[PDB]
RNA sequence: AGCAGAACUGGCGCUGCGGGAUGAACCGAACGCCGGGUUAAGGCGCCCGAUGCCGACGCUCAUCAGACCCCAGAAAAGGUG
RNA sequence: ACCUACUAUCCAGCGAAACCACAGCCAAGGGAACGGGCUUGGCGGAAUCAGCGGGGAAAGAAGACCCUGUUGAGCUUGACU
RNA sequence: CCAAGCGUUGGAUUGUUCACCCACUAAUAGGGAACGUGAGCUGGGUUUAGACCGUCGUGAGACAGGUUAGUUUUACCCUAC
RNA sequence: CGGCCGGAAAGGGGGCCGCCCUCUCGCCCGUCACGCACCGCACGUUCGUGGGGAACCUGGCGCUAAACCAUUCGUAGACGA
């Protein structure tokens, strides 16, 4: 009932595109690894894309100017609130449906990550064609956590591969379960193969 | 069309929220970052402005038309009471910043720093702690708080000490301590925790945390000078005497299209009570409060090298709006940020000092104790008996 | 005469009314107000301290340019101000409805007060003189004042 | 010259509607109150209804890319991109 | 730069006036060619106090500067009677 | 060539914009914001009514021809700070 | 049912040790019988001991505080703070 959408390969536009139709229709929508999120075009283009986007401030008092957000989260937070009718009291009720998050949480680390295929670089970017990290470009336009953040990804790296081959551990004790007992099986396995489940 | 004659503008945008203070403790914005190699020590230190006076000095810089002669220097007296340690904090680091993980106190506080949690100390019961107190004589209050220590073993990366000054010791006539987070920094975690375990409940002087010839940084309020106009705040330029309707003022504040009048602009309010950083201060001296050793105590604060009397810090009359200075204290070259009685935050330097002007050594050869209610014209109470001689009243 | 609420028990209630009374509308409707919940005895002592300037009268609609004080923060607002003549003449009429509740064998140290209205009175007219040989108008703002208090226990 | 003065026809003035982000003159189309269906001009990544077609063929990398009549900005020349 | 008096500040009391389509946060666009309202965006949090003069193309008076009226007045003369 | 980050002065004369000269300086660059800025200041000049001189007109009077003296109102409303 | 540990980036009633009672009842096939068979008809069927609020229950376990005004201070200040 919550998408868990991961974050890392995901083009900018293409995934903020998707995400603001499904978070307007009442789904909640949590993007997680948002500084794994990448943008078509070399890396200078889009610095001066988000340079000349900090030179865009009010003159008479900048703190009520444009709120230019560093972080990759609020970066890509930002991007969908472009894409919907924030003015609007539905779209401020969209907006709470939707949740950024640098890194992995603990509420979302044990969990399965959905990717979205068509918002993906592999798939819409040529392979001879440049593209930029959102996670290198916040860091280096005045984000502060990349390295800190960079630790604590790190940190649940070993964590789920402990996990992980324990998991494989755990079902290749499963898959030689089969092994020992295919004589007295074979009458609900037989029915589950002309139905097209094990074929 | 354009300005006639270029001109600097008036102020500095930097320190532009030229509010009243929402502190009155100076507070430590950016301590020193830490390396493992170096051991355990304190970073910052928490004093009060007593009063200022004169220096003599020999200059070793090389190259100079000064080098070898004596100089004069303003100096301010901090007095400098030892901290009573009574707690300590961890550190968890999040991708959003900074966390504080748990927070530890001492079994039991002195009543100096329980005046800090109370804004009524007549009114009050003075609860404050009590059932917390009673954790440090069962057995599964111990367990829970090694339990606590173990946990910050792990996951705490900063860790901080909570330390309160000594009002009883000071003769100001305000008795509540500041609490204060001083940053620990020194070597791992682990060892860095158990030195803090060990000075809970411990004094502290200046000696472990500061030394001589040393940069450190002042931080501190400034004094409070109330609503002023722009000539006085922003120091603008005075409009002439021709003007009808006043002069102190700023004249032209803004173009048409610029339908705002702008953030930068110099405009009346509140001067004074800034929150300040002051950088680069030199220690000349770190000084000795008064002691007692076999029967007549100790007094010698101002003796030098070539001095060699027995007078103190404190002028004829003692420090003008201050009191006197009986704990330790120290001597730091230039003014400082704030006025009488006024709290100041002193920290190490946050910048690698490798200069000529940061590596001298300093040498006192005389300190000025004259009085300075007034225009002062001798050193000690017996110097000036030396000279005035017998009066009417004896 | 025509009240403008009826009390929901007229036998536990008593009444009292003052009319044409030369006293401001404003200051005498932000003291109404602050006046309405509390208990007889409790009413009168806090008009007491109004006088004394003990405790202020939060001034919250009619406020504009009014000083804040730090008396107002026992009431959850700002600004605060301690009106005399407003207080002085509801004074009397708490005075007058004591005499009014024992006069009908209700129990005095027990009452309530639910009910209190200021209406604004007609103005009485004087005059001021201004610059280039004209005349301002200089009303006078009187107000009439009634309230209902009643027996509760 | 969004300047002044003429010829034919159509519009605005006198006129709402859909579209061109908006818009007196542009495109389509003119109007009693409604339901169903279908279109014009325009469009179909989100705002924003509609391509979430297993769309076809090629061109193009910009450290000032480009993106739809009116229309809102550009020339001569040069490039072993 | 500092000092004094009366204000300005607050309080006890008394207490108006000018002005007021509705009311008031901005960037760009277009528009009757310099928008608080329209479009696209930036965004936006009760009630207030002391200043302040950028804006409200601020308030004062159916522009006296210019022109028209087959509207006049003071004055002059080689205008007409 | 990148480059507006930081600076671009004190004075004689003239109301001056402009201009010239003296001196210093690293340099004394050019400009916009209703030809920025009068409820911020001044009234020196243009540009009333009083006058003087030169030219023209018989005359009343005229002169991007000079000279002289000539009331610079109001925030306590909203926004902005 | 008790512990035991594993969780710190915004942290689970997660697993393991032994317990006194429980059945091969758990589940899949096949027999016996029963269950308003409400006589064709709709928001049925859960997360739901959902969140919040008064009042009623039963007992156990407990705790006997602060803030503001006033006054004072003057490191502060128009008033507040």
């Amino acid at each position: 009932q919550v998408l868990v959408l991961d974050g890392r390969g995901h083009l900018l536009g293409r995934l903020a595109a998707i995400v603001a139709k499904q978070v307007l229709l009442g789904r909640k929508v949590v993007v997680v690894r948002c500084e794994g999120i990448n943008i078509s075009g070399n890396f200078y283009r889009n610095k001066l894309k988000y340079l000349a986007f900090l030179r865009k401030r009010m003159n008479t008092n900048p703190s009520r100017g444009p709120y230019h957000f560093r972080a990759p989260s609020r970066i890509f937070w930002r991007t969908v609130r472009g894409m919907l009718p924030h003015k609007t009291k539905r779209g401020q009720a969209a907006l709470d449906r939707l949740k950024v998050f640098d890194g992995i949480p603990p509420p979302y680390d044990k969990k399965k990550r959905m990717v979205v295929p068509a918002a993906l670089k592999v798939v819409r970017l040529k392979p001879t064609r440049k593209f930029a990290y959102l996670g290198r470009l916040a860091h280096e336009v005045g984000w502060k956590y990349q390295a800190v953040t960079a630790t604590l990804e790190e940190k649940r790296k070993e964590k789920a591969k402990i996990h992980y081959r324990k998991k494989k551990q755990l079902m290749r004790l499963r898959k030689q379960a089969e092994k020992n007992v295919e004589k007295k099986i074979s009458k609900f396995t037989d029915v589950l193969k002309t139905h097209g489940l094990l074929v | 069309s354009h300005r006639k004659f270029s001109a600097p503008r008036h102020g500095s945008l930097g320190f532009l929220p030229r509010k009243r203070s929402s502190r009155h403790r100076g507070k430590v914005k950016s301590f020193p970052k830490d390396d493992p190699s170096k051991p355990v020590h304190l970073t910052a230190f928490l004093g009060y402005k007593a009063g200022m006076t004169h220096i003599v000095r020999e200059v070793d810089r090389p190259g100079s038309k000064v080098n070898k002669k004596e100089v004069v220097e303003a100096v301010t007296i901090v007095e400098t009471p030892p901290m009573v340690v009574v707690g300590i904090v961890g550190y968890v680091e999040t991708p959003r910043g900074l966390r504080t993980f748990k927070t530890v106190f001492a079994e039991h506080i002195s009543d100096e720093c329980k005046r800090r949690f109370y804004k009524n100390w007549h009114k009050s019961k003075k609860k404050a702690f009590t059932k917390y107190c009673k954790k440090w004589q069962d057995d599964a209050g111990k367990r829970q708080l090694d339990k606590d220590f173990s946990s910050m073993k792990k996951y705490c990366q900063v860790i901080r000490v909570l330390a309160h000054t000594q009002m009883r010791l000071l003769p100001l006539r305000q008795k509540k301590a500041h609490l204060m987070e001083i940053q620990v920094n020194g070597g791992t975690v682990a060892e860095k925790l158990d030195w803090a375990r060990e000075r809970l409940e411990q004094q502290v002087p200046v000696s472990q945390v500061f030394g001589q010839d040393e940069m450190i940084d002042v931080i501190g309020v400034t004094k409070g000078k109330g609503y002023k106009g722009v000539t006085s705040r922003w120091h603008t330029k005075k409009l002439p005497r021709k003007t009808h309707r006043g002069l102190r003022k700023v004249a032209c504040i803004g173009a048409w299209h610029p339908a705002r009048v702008a953030f930068s602009v110099a405009r009346a309010g509140q001067k004074g009570y800034h929150h300040r950083t002051e950088i680069n201060k030199k220690i000349y001296k770190i000084g000795q409060g008064y002691l007692i050793k076999d029967g007549k105590l100790i007094k010698n604060n101002a003796s030098t090298d070539y001095d060699l009397s027995d007078k103190s810090i404190n002028p004829l009359g003692g420090f003008v709006h201050y009191g006197e200075v009986t704990n330790d204290f120290v001597m730091l070259k230039g003014c400082v940020v704030g006025t009488k009685k006024r709290v100041l935050t002193l920290r190490k330097s946050l910048l690698v000092q490798t200069k000529r002007r940061a590596l001298e050594k300093i040498d006192l050869k005389f300190i000025d104790t004259t009085s300075k209610f007034g225009h002062g014209r001798f050193q000690t109470v017996e110097e000036k008996k030396a000279f005035m001689g017998p009066l009417k009243k004896d | 005469v025509r009240y403008s609420l009826d009390p929901e028990n007229p036998t536990k209630s008593c009444k009292s009314r003052g009319s044409n009374l030369r006293v401001h509308f404003k200051n005498t409707r932000e003291t109404a107000q602050a006046i309405k919940g509390m208990h007889i005895r409790k009413a009168t002592k806090y008009l007491k301290d109004v006088t004394l300037k003990k405790q202020c009268v939060p001034f919250r609609r009619y406020n504009g340019g009014v000083g804040r004080c730090a008396q107002a923060k026992q009431w959850g607002w700002t600004q605060g101000r301690w009106p005399k003549k407003s207080a002085e003449f509801l004074l009397h009429m708490l005075k007058n409805a004591e005499s009014n509740a024992e006069l009908k064998g209700l129990d005095v140290d027990s009452l309530v007060i639910e009910h209190i209205q200021v209406n604004k009175a007609p103005k009485m007219r004087r005059r001021t003189y201004r610059a280039h040989g004209r005349i301002n108008p200089y009303m006078s703002s009187p107000c009439h004042i009634e309230m209902i208090l009643t027996e509760k226990e």
